[PDB]
């Protein structure tokens, strides 16, 4: 789960 | 009724197991990974029930509060993959923390300030960490951070002109946002932008000039919002877009019922959960991406005199959110997750935990109603469905910031 | 050169070919937070980084040392932006940087500065030739991957390349029926091309996903899909698909089926249709049984569903  | 010891839950009812996936006898990858989880999920639910005695769940507070107020101060090398986001990190705990209604030590919150300081820079925004060149995630992260300690200390911290010249840096002609100089463009800027501007009051007229239109069209066939024109419906995204408007006051730009019906589609009938996009599987953190666009879309649909809204609930399963998170993504050892058979981070305890208020309070007009699932003290404090921060903090911050000029502009 | 886990690697420190300037340690305050305990591999590289970035060294050693960083932590998106600053400055081969960044995203799939980075190269270089099938073989790995598909629709659009995408997208809907980001790519295909207003066209999706239906009736994406082609003109203007999901209903009665029964008694009563109150009857009745027995996850929504009905259509 990468946001950025 | 029920004693006070025992609580049925919706997930325990015998009817609940007609909600097994039906995959019409034609396997797929994705309705064979679906089955998986479900078959996973069934079993911690079963766990809980010992035949007519149900006990009342609980949120390990003590646990997560342990972990969190660790990591505050030190991450092992697992964390070198976000040695670009270590603002963000401080965000995650903190919020965490004041969801759980953990104080901060004044020693800490100063740290954490300074830790900022040197995140911050001289062109505007804040890196992720010292001496990186400034992007919108970690600067979106560092404004909540020093909103949510909320002194004076933390709110002058930011340079209010830089920051302005530097989100004008990143604005494209067509409405659009880069994440940072030379970086990629998607809705999460446009968000991360209204945020930080809105809150430390340096939005001028031009600053969105076009956002809006573009935002509207990231909303796609399926209702949902995508990172880009053209692509797929998904919670994140949806989220960022949806709340930015809001900030906008252009929530109107987008066709609502389409939104409406897609979120709500979103929550997974047997796990309670949300999942980020049709066919996929359930998470923890879209507990609040997803399930946070209801009270937007509440509040949407109030400013236009919607007469069929509730005054009590928001649109969706809020104890099936709350089954859950507190049965299904909690870490024995403290910290909250994606799913059962996941490892615990920061990022999921924040959004677990986050989601998980959202389902537990109401608030319209004068109204408000709690659904707090389980023993008492599993209540959360509250936090803003658009910044994502106590509403306290946004009042707070929100209050301070108008009282200083937009820099330079009148 | 050598890799980080390279049996023969050497600390940046020990380099001599590095002797000569100093590495700029990462200033954290006295009383750090959040603080990650790097490796001493890590560190080292990422002191030498700062300080080839502090002096803005365009130099081929610190060409070579952003590919170690970049291999520390590939989301470092400042590192990035120096390694392009750096191709420019030294006018590296971009075909050689283009079979760099595949084998870096093969590795990490699922990171924004990868994707970036490799639209950038094919920006510059205006050569879209690889695209689509090194896209293909991501997709061949997670076929919704969500970067990928993003990564895909910007080429396609920008370098017009619609010819055999929806061939493309019938055999990826053939292998899963069920991956939505297909049922979104063959949207993406159809409106950018013959678009949904020439009626054969848009007989022919109707058919299509109907036929999906009737193969796989509880798959949520091509019930979306059905509506997301109707939804706009709306759906009450089909009148023949009513009667065949009525047919359908007793023996196919699924939330999906009922929800967009509602969905067109909703937009019938938006257009005046006739026998007002039976419809409106009618919808209202489905409202219920979603809410009590079908759709109970969603009871909230169709309780509202069936309040807004109300407050609409009465008389
Ligand atoms: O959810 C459909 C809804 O979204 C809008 C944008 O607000 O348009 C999107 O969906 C259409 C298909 O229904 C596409 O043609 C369009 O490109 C996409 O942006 C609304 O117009 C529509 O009612
Ligand atoms: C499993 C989770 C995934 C793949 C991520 C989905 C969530 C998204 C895209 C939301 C991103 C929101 C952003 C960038 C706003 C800024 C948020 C922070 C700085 C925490
Ligand atoms: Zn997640």
């Amino acid at each position: 789960c990468v946001l950025s | 009724s029920s004693p006070v010891w025992s609580e049925p839950l919706y997930s325990l009812r015998p009817e609940h197991a007609r909600e097994r996936l039906q995959d019409d006898s034609v396997e797929t990858v994705t309705s064979i990974e679906q089955a998986k989880v479900e078959e996973k999920i069934q079993e911690v639910f079963s766990s809980y029930k010992f035949n007519h005695l149900v006990p009342r769940l609980v949120l390990q507070r003590e646990k997560h509060f342990h972990y969190l107020k660790r990591g505050l101060r030190q991450l092992t090398d697992a964390y070198e993959c976000l040695d670009a986001s270590r603002p963000t990190l401080c965000y995650w705990i903190l919020h965490s923390l004041e969801l759980l209604d953990e104080p901060i030590p004044q020693i800490v919150a100063t740290d954490v300030c300074q830790f900022l300081e040197l995140c911050q820079s001289p062109e505007g925004g804040f890196g992720g960490g010292p001496g990186q060149y400034p992007h919108l995630a970690p600067t979106y992260a560092a404004v909540n951070a020093l909103c949510i300690i909320g002194t004076e200390e933390a709110y002058d911290i930011i340079n209010r002109e830089k920051l302005l010249q530097y989100l004008y840096s990143l604005k494209q002609p067509d409405g659009s946002f880069l994440m940072h100089v030379g970086g990629e463009v998607d809705v999460r800027s446009a968000y991360c932008a209204a945020s930080v501007a809105s809150l430390t009051n340096i939005i001028t007229p031009d600053l969105f000039e076009g956002t809006a239109e573009w935002i509207a069209r990231c909303q796609n066939w399926e209702g949902g919002i995508g990172g880009v024109p053209g692509m797929e419906a998904h919670g994140g995204y949806t989220f960022c877009g949806l709340a930015a408007l809001v900030i906008l006051k252009r929530e109107r730009s987008l066709n609502l019922k389409s939104l409406l019906q897609w979120v709500t589609s979103r929550q997974m009938r047997f796990e309670g959960g949300f999942q980020g996009r049709c066919n996929k599987l359930v998470d923890g953190c879209y507990s609040f991406w997803q399930a946070g666009l209801l009270p937007l879309l509440h509040r949407a649909l109030h400013a236009q005199g919607d007469p069929a809204l509730s005054m009590s609930h928001w649109m969706f399963h809020q104890q099936a959110l709350q089954e859950y998170i507190l049965m299904c993504c909690q870490c024995p050892a403290g910290g909250l997750l994606d799913k059962p058979g996941k490892s615990r981070d920061f990022y999921h305890t924040c959004y677990c935990l986050s989601g998980l208020s959202i389902a537990q309070h109401f608030g319209s007009g004068a109204m408000l109603h709690d659904v707090v699932l389980g023993v008492p003290e599993n209540a959360l404090q509250p936090t803003h469905p658009v910044y994502n921060i106590g509403p306290d903090k946004v009042i707070q911050a929100t209050t301070y910031f108008l009282q200083k000029p937009v820099p330079g502009f009148e | 050169f050598v890799s980080l886990d390279s049996p023969s690697y050497v600390l940046y420190r020990d380099r001599a070919e590095w002797a000569d300037i100093d590495p700029v340690p990462q200033n954290d305050g006295p009383n750090p937070v959040v603080q990650i305990i790097y490796s001493d591999k890590f560190r080292d590289v990422y002191d030498y980084f700062r300080a080839v970035l502090q002096r803005d060294e365009r130099s081929e050693r610190a060409f070579k040392l952003t590919r170690d960083a970049i291999e520390l932590n590939a989301a470092n998106y400042t590192v990035w932006h120096f390694r392009r600053v750096l191709l420019k400055s030294l006018q590296k081969d971009l075909h050689e940087e283009m079979n760099y960044i595949t084998a870096i995203i093969e590795e990490q799939p699922k990171n924004y500065q990868v994707w970036h980075h490799r639209r950038v190269l094919v920006e510059w270089l205006r050569d879209p030739s690889q695209e689509l099938e090194f896209i293909a073989d991501i997709l061949n790995q997670d076929a919704k991957n969500y970067h990928a598909w993003q990564h895909r629709q910007w080429v396609i659009q920008e370098f017009k390349l619609w010819d055999n995408e929806l061939q493309y997208v019938d055999q990826l809907l053939k292998e899963d029926v069920r991956n939505n980001s297909v049922w979104n790519q063959r949207y993406f295909v159809i409106s950018n091309t013959t678009g949904y207003n020439d009626r054969a066209v848009l007989e022919r999706e109707v058919q299509y996903t109907l036929e999906m239906i009737k193969l796989v009736p509880h798959n949520e994406s091509a019930w979306n899909y059905l509506k997301g082609i109707l939804q706009d003109r709306g759906l009450s203007k089909y009148p023949n698909l009513l009667n065949q999901l009525l047919d359908l209903q007793p023996s196919h009665s699924s939330p999906y089926l009922i929800a967009f029964l509602v969905d067109i008694y909703e937009d019938m009563l938006e257009n005046q249709c006739d026998n007002k109150e039976d419809i409106l009857n009618k919808a209202l009745e489905l409202c219920e049984i979603l809410a009590k027995e079908k759709d109970t996850i969603r009871k909230e929504y169709w309780r509202y569903i069936g309040r807004s009905l109300q407050s609409k259509h009465s008389t």
